[PDB]
């Protein structure tokens, strides 16, 4: 849990920034880019070390730190907390292959949905492909709820993190029997015409992506995967989406259908597919950051001969030689 | 009430025997494999309570930790409270159950209500 809230954040910061740049990010440039406190940052390191906040790697000349999987997942709920979105943890937790779904709780009480991307090339890589696999994920779901479709409500994105409107169901994989099979079965066939109208095909619109609320409203989620109508085989694409379900209903609840749409309308919708002359005070502005700059680079210098690790690992074996003489 | 076509008047005057060729599998073992110095020691405190009740009360509750004891005829209206673990519970004897054991009606956990799926 997060009980420490102040020299976390720009000791964890200081290390995505060496992140998006370098591998593995030194102890000497940390301090340099976290000027706030002097030297006792790597304290603090040694309390990071004991969560799984960053990892040590000491290789043969490669000394410093990397940012975990957990540590990465620390640092977006810590920005979500002053953005006053999250503020306690709810249990319910699906932990899924490509994400994890965790429930959180705002100041209200009110439960919203949560997902972090956990994509397992070294891990700095893949702390980086999950940066923009959240950001893919928001803008869909924010093109599919501005134009009616029944898709989660996007709240906000920070880094690989994504809060949703909680719809909690279960998913149509794991349905034995629907009240109303012929309802829901045109209700989702309109949606895959719904989505081609905007000029979208879904790909992989299986029942392992769809979810029943009450057993009332189907719910789509998971959205990296979609492709354009610009597409040589936008047909077939459109058409196994079909059979797909149209199988499926004949399999579980055992409904034929009495209607066979296959429609190419595009695009009557919005095309988601794309988805003395100087003032004083400015004189002023303007010496104040000369002169934050030549100080920032002074402290950057301060902060790198922090080797401290270095020190200590020559003062052991020349105590061990004197000793032996 | 009538337990393998027998009556209830029958089942208390017949013998310790004859009682077992109308009980179940497991437990016609269980009286040849004997009652215990423990087990005979809890079948005659019940003989205390019932016959020191007032004839309009069946007796007082008498706690003990043998929940895995049968429920012989004789046994039939004597209030006793068998052990889950924790603190007793009350079974009244009913002369329907003396097939069953007494450790069954002691219900050891409380059952599951869910909260919510935390951070999984």
């Amino acid at each position: 849990l997060r009980y420490m809230s102040r020299d976390d954040f720009r000791v964890l910061t200081a290390v995505e920034m060496g992140m998006k740049n370098h591998e593995i990010v030194p102890g000497s440039l940390i301090a340099s880019i976290a000027s706030l406190k002097h030297g006792g940052c790597n304290k603090v390191l040694r309390e990071l070390v004991k969560h799984k906040l960053i990892a040590w790697e000491r290789t043969k000349t490669v000394q410093g730190y990397r940012l975990t999987n957990a540590g990465y997942d620390y640092l977006a709920l810590k920005t979500l907390s002053s953005r006053q979105v999250v503020e306690s943890v709810g249990n319910q937790m699906g932990v899924g292959k490509e994400s994890d779904i965790y429930i959180v709780a705002n100041e209200e009480g009110q439960q919203f949905a949560l997902k972090l991307h956990r994509l397992g090339r070294h891990n700095v890589s893949w702390l980086y492909l999950s940066r923009l696999s959240a950001m893919k994920e928001f803008a869909y779901m924010k093109a599919l709820y501005e134009r009616k479709f029944p898709v989660p409500k996007p709240i906000d994105y920070n880094r690989h993190a994504v809060v949703m409107e909680l719809i909690n169901g279960y998913p149509l994989c794991q349905i034995h029997h629907v009240e109303d099979p012929a309802s829901v079965y045109d209700e989702a066939m309109e949606l895959i015409v719904k989505l081609a109208n905007h000029g979208l095909i879904h790909g992989d619109f299986n029942e392992f992506n769809l979810i029943l609320d009450e057993s009332d409203h189907i719910t789509m989620i998971d959205f990296p995967q979609m492709v354009s109508t610009s597409h040589p085989n936008a047909e077939w694409y459109f058409d196994r989406d079909v059979k797909c379900i149209k199988d499926f209903f004949m399999k579980r609840f055992s409904y034929e259908s009495e209607l066979f749409p296959t429609f190419k309308d595009i695009r009557r919708e919005d095309t988601l597919d794309v988805e003395s002359t100087i003032p004083p005070e400015l004189v002023k502005q303007k010496v104040k950051r000369q002169l934050t700059k030549q100080q920032k680079s002074a402290v950057r210098r301060r902060l790198q001969k922090g080797a401290n690790i270095f020190t200590k690992q020559r003062r052991e074996n020349m105590q061990n030689i004197k000793s032996s003489l | 009430f009538t337990y393998r076509g027998v009556d209830l008047d029958q089942l208390l005057d017949m013998s310790y025997e004859q009682l077992m060729q109308l009980y179940s599998a497991r437990q016609r073992r269980r009286l040849n494999r004997g009652l215990r110095r423990k087990q005979h020691s809890l079948l005659k405190r019940l003989r205390k309570a019932k016959k020191e009740a007032p004839p309009m009360e069946k007796p007082e509750v008498v706690k003990t930790h043998l929940r895995d004891m049968i429920i012989l005829p004789e046994m039939v209206g004597s209030m006793v409270g068998v052990y889950n673990g924790k603190t007793f519970n009350q079974v009244e004897i009913k002369p329907e159950m003396i097939g069953h054991y007494l450790g069954e009606f002691s219900i050891t956990y409380k059952p599951v209500k869910h909260g919510r799926p935390g951070i999984g």
